RNA sequence: ACUCUGGUUUCUCUUCAGAUCGCAUAAAUCUUUCGCCUUUUACUAAAGAUUUCCGUGGAGAGGAACAACUCUGAGUCUU
RNA sequence: AGUGGGUAAGAGC
């Protein structure tokens, strides 16, 4: 069926501008050239996505020079920038890099965000710590629809229902889960059989790996 | 049945089923045909001889051959006979000695020439009469079973020993169904069929070894611990090399070393964890150093954790990789 | 490798040998993409400096300089020639081939050795000097 | 066009004036001479598959050697019908059993049989005229053995028989099971 | 000149003889190489981008 | 080694049965490859022979 | 009981090889465990990955053989 | 089993 219930509840409209990068090592005449020959410009895609991928930034890798030895943090809205026409992304495909730039169409009323730890180098799999910092109250995505989609749309803010954390390294780790109860509003985490009340302060204090968002 | 005879029957087994076991498809192949090529060229000729004529010519070619490559530096005090036993002519130096050391190929080649000719000796003996076509017969086994005693070509390729442990076998296999009944134990055995076939089946793959051996030796020109030491510079090649396509080096040729001694400072502040920022430095080339450094980090994480793991189980280990594992770790 | 200076021609190579009249050339022949040949460029540049009193290096790729290669044997991946005042001098490093070293040393400190006890050789007139550290085994262990 | 057999003295002579360096006549005549020197083991293995069964004397096999007799390959395949082989071979097993019942004090041939010094024989004078020995054959039962004692010691023992063997390329033999069972019968063993 | 004209022919035979399977293992490299650098881009193709940018 | 140690044997048995293997009479007619056919004759237990000699008439 | 049916051998070449290419069996390289261990070159013996080599089948193309009718079969082939 | 890892350098005649 077309729309099934997973569908419905987190399947939305996203669109991809996708963009053939030429050989960095060419000349800009032939690279000009190759461009004007219509194989090297930009294509629009529309396609459906269950979740969106947050690609966290580059670690610092050195010290802070004033405050030594400082954890990374992020505001969401960074990580945000992404799905639109003004930032891009230059996706180092073995074979020949793509200029790939996203653009969001129609949010789904349930939205997945999963953020890419684990990422596997060109010797291992290392995990990122970089920390999200975002309003867990409430968030606002009518700024990243283009123009055309924002007329259907009424609904764009996303409150925060459930967050999950990966703690340790990934070797090792544990997956724990802190989810926000609607009847009370109380954020509850549970890890195996251990269950505690979290105040919804420190929920942002933690190695964010999947978020489940409510339009409202 | 004694132990020996014994043995020989599970060896043989072994070889059998090992032979059975790891056996592949043929590839597929474009059927390109040896000494089809040569009578296509105008170099060869065609007729038709008697195989004992063909033998000697074969001996006398491959002594001349063997002859020719000894004479490469005009070193003369290296006499070859007709039985392919190569001896000094005299007390050569020790100068003299380093200099005529011959590749375990060359002494290879010589010993199978050497066998080739007590095969076309033997049939040139009965040919001329010494020896009647039983002795003949049984001279050709004994040849083939006792190619380790009279070559000794396994010493200088010992996995050919496999063929003569394999030889030995099939003479004990044979001796204790020959001479069975009312005929006795005694060298009168002919059957040389199963050593024959051995030692053609293990010229058919020592051929290109030796054919690519003296196709390069022959040739007008001659032609002739990595682990760690791999990834790494290459890396900074790499990097270093980007960076002088882009930076306008018929303008800024001087700033090269300074890139190499950023790269090397930036590496070294990383490796001492302390923090490091070049004010100065433009920040794509600050992002160029900061993931060359990134990697060259990943790679020196997994070199120490692959170095020492290795060290752990007892692999045998320099002295220097041992104190840069050290240190790393 | 390339911070290392190279020469393009033998007419170079013989010019180099000749104007060093009190400094050993060490010479590295080979080709800069080998990595043996990386390995001895690393490990010569880390000491081209420490060294720059009583030596010099020079790098010579052998596909585009192979005047030397039937003379002096230049068919290893990579070998590494001392000259003094125009005169090749060869080092009992132990592996039975004086003449060259063929191989690929990772200590820089071993290199060092080497130079300057090729330099006191060959200063005293001498033409093989006997290596510091014998080489006829790698001790690994 | 195509090059046809040259006679057999021709290939003897090219070798025979190939004797040393002592003479001037060839002396620069190198890269061709010595390009087809690396295709020796190739002509090592030639004729040790060619080498002739206890049963034959003379084996006239194919050559294609060198125009400067570098190199000589015996350019045969030893194609052989596989229950005739056996059952030559049987004939054989008969044969040294009974010799070496018979023949008490089997002398042992000596190894090498010549001189280090001395020079390979010429083809000319040592092996050409002499009358070749009587090679190991079984005495072919005139009677049990009839089909086969026409053919069983040949070279090839049906190669021109067009009703057994497709041709002189010698394969896909078709054979009667009368012989197919005398065959049997003598290899037994 | 009967001397240069006997090396061309032998490696003419040599590479003759070494076509028997040579296109077909030379495609099974390429394969294996593209297969190898899937996972494993090279070294400058890493860079391309900070190359870019620079 | 160009013998072959006698600990590598492999035909050790504790159990006779595997120890004493019952040789093939081959119905009486059959030969093993390689021994000669009067050996044979005169070592096989001649059961078959002695039942055909019983059920010659 | 008939007209047309058109050979088989052999030398090559060019592609494809599924199938025990092969009712047979090699070597090398590489990668893992190994056994020796002390440096290359030989190696110990199992697995895995290719490669070369001695061979093979089929197809297609080009010759010669060398004749040649026929074989054989389409059928009306007939008392 | 096995090759090696066993070249003193120098002076001109
Ligand atoms: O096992 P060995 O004692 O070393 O000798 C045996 C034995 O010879 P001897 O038992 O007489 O010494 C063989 O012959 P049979 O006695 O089994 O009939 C054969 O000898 P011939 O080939 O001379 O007949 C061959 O001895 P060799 O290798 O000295 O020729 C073989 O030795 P291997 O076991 O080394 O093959």
């Amino acid at each position: 069926k077309k729309k099934t219930i997973v569908t419905d509840v987190f399947q939305g409209s996203m669109r991809i501008f996708t963009k053939k990068l030429p050989h960095p090592d060419l000349p800009a005449e032939e690279k000009e050239q190759l461009l004007h020959n219509d194989e090297y410009q930009e294509t629009m895609v529309e396609s459906t996505f269950m979740y969106l991928t947050l690609d966290l930034p580059t670690a610092p890798l050195y010290k802070d020079e004033k405050e030594q030895l400082i954890i990374p943090q992020v505001p969401l809205f960074n990580i945000l920038a992404k799905f639109n026409g003004i930032t891009e992304k230059e996706y180092k495909t073995y074979k020949e890099n793509f200029l790939k730039r996203f653009q969001l169409t129609k949010l789904p009323p349930y939205l997945i965000f999963c953020i890419k730890r684990f990422t596997k180098n060109n010797f291992f799999v290392e995990k990122n710590p970089t920390i999200v910092n975002f309003p867990i109250t409430n968030v606002d995505l009518r700024e990243y629809l283009s123009e055309e989609v924002q007329a259907v749309h009424k609904n764009t803010t996303y409150d925060l229902i459930a967050n999950i954390v990966h703690d340790g390294k990934p070797s090792e780790g544990s997956y724990r889960i802190h989810v926000l109860h609607h009847g009370t509003g109380k954020w509850y985490e549970l890890q195996d059989l251990q269950v505690t009340d979290i105040l919804p302060q420190m929920i942002t204090l933690s190695e964010a790996y999947i978020q489940i968002w409510k339009r409202r | 049945q004694p132990v020996k005879v014994r043995v020989s029957y599970q060896k043989l087994l072994k070889y059998y089923v090992l032979n059975a076991l790891k056996h592949r498809p043929p590839k597929a192949q474009k059927k390109r045909y040896l000494f089809r090529s040569f009578k296509a060229t105008k170099f060869f000729q065609s007729t038709k001889l008697d195989w004992v004529e063909v033998g000697l010519q074969v001996c006398r070619q491959g002594y001349n051959m063997l002859n020719l490559l000894i004479h490469r530096k005009n070193l003369n005090y290296l006499h070859l006979d007709y039985n392919f036993n190569l001896k000094p002519v005299k007390t050569l130096t020790t100068k003299e000695r380093k200099k005529s050391r011959f590749g375990n190929a060359f002494h290879l080649c010589r010993e199978v020439l050497r066998l080739t000719k007590l095969v076309v000796d033997s049939h040139v003996q009965y040919r001329l009469g010494n020896v009647d076509a039983f002795q003949l017969a049984d001279g050709l086994q004994y040849i083939f079973a006792h190619v380790g005693q009279l070559t000794g070509m396994y010493r200088y390729k010992y996995k050919l020993m496999r063929q003569i442990r394999m030889c030995k076998d099939l003479k004990h296999l044979i001796y204790y169904r020959f001479n069975t009944g009312p005929v006795g134990k005694g060298p009168g055995c002919g059957f040389w069929a199963a050593g024959w076939r051995v030692w053609l089946f293990f010229m058919r793959g020592i051929t290109p070894l030796l054919e690519r051996w003296l196709g390069n030796l022959l040739a007008r020109q001659f032609e002739g611990q990595r682990v760690e030491s791999h990834f790494d510079l290459e890396l900074r090649a790499a990097v270093m090399h980007d960076i002088l396509d882009m930076m306008p080096e018929g303008i800024k040729q001087n700033k090269a070393r300074t890139i190499l001694q950023h790269l090397s400072e930036a590496w070294r502040c990383w490796k001492a964890n302390i923090p490091w920022k070049v004010p100065g430095l433009p920040t794509p080339i600050e992002n160029m150093i900061l993931r060359y450094v990134k990697a060259k980090a990943d790679w020196w994480t997994n070199t120490a954790h692959y170095n020492r793991e290795r060290i752990r189980r007892g692999a045998t280990v320099d002295k220097t990789v041992c104190k840069k594992n050290l240190g790393r770790l | 490798s390339y911070m290392l200076p190279h020469l393009h021609n033998g007419w170079q190579v013989d010019q180099a040998i000749l104007s060093e009249e009190d400094r050993v050339v060490v010479i590295r022949f080979g080709h800069d993409w080998d990595p043996t040949c990386m390995k001895m460029d690393e490990v010569l540049y880390s000491i081209a400096e420490k060294v720059k009193n009583f030596a010099v290096i020079y790098l010579v790729d052998i596909t585009e300089v192979p005047d030397f290669n039937k003379m002096y044997e230049l068919y290893d991946p990579c070998t590494v020639m001392f000259f003094f005042r125009n005169k090749h001098i060869m080092i009992d490093l132990g592996t039975g081939n004086n003449n060259k070293i063929n191989w690929a040393m990772e200590d820089k400190q071993e290199m060092v050795d080497i130079i300057e006890t090729v330099y006191r050789g060959a200063r005293k007139g001498r033409g093989l000097v006997v290596s510091p550290k014998d080489y006829s085994t790698k001790y690994r262990y | 066009a195509q090059k046809e057999d040259m006679p057999p003295e021709h290939v003897r002579k090219i070798i025979r004036d190939h004797g040393d360096m002592t003479n001037r006549k060839f002396r620069h005549d190198k890269r061709v001479y010595l390009g087809a020197l690396k295709y020796m083991p190739h002509a090592v293995l030639k004729l040790l598959e060619n080498m002739p069964m206890p049963w034959e004397q003379i084996r006239d096999v194919p050559v294609l050697y060198h125009i400067t007799g570098a190199i000589s390959f015996v350019n045969e395949i030893p194609w052989v019908i596989e229950p005739v082989y056996i059952s030559q071979w049987g004939s054989m097993w008969i044969m040294m059993r009974r010799e070496k019942r018979d023949r008490r004090h089997f002398k042992r041939m000596r190894f090498p049989p010549f001189d280090d010094e001395e020079p390979p024989l010429d083809y000319a004078d040592n092996i050409l005229d002499v009358e070749p020995l009587e090679a190991i054959q079984l005495e072919l039962d005139p009677e049990e053995d009839a089909p086969v004692l026409d053919w069983f010691y040949d070279h090839q023992p049906l190669r021109d028989s067009r009703k057994y063997v497709n041709g002189s390329t010698y394969q896909r033999w078709q054979f009667t099971l009368p012989m197919m069972s005398t065959l049997y019968r003598l290899a037994n063993q | 000149k009967d001397d240069e004209e006997a090396d061309a022919i032998y490696a003419a035979l040599d590479k003759r003889m070494d076509e028997r399977r040579k296109e077909r293992r030379e495609q099974r490299e390429k394969e294996e190489i593209e297969k190898y650098r899937m996972e494993r881009p090279k070294i400058q193709q890493q860079f391309s981008d900070l190359k870019r940018k620079l | 080694v160009f013998e072959w140690d006698a600990s590598e044997d492999t035909s050790i048995d504790y159990n006779p049965l595997y120890k004493e293997r019952h040789q093939v009479q081959l119905l009486g007619r059959g030969f093993i490859a390689g021994i000669d056919l009067k050996q044979q004759k005169r070592e096989q237990s001649r059961f078959y022979g002695d039942l055909m000699e019983k059920r010659r008439t």
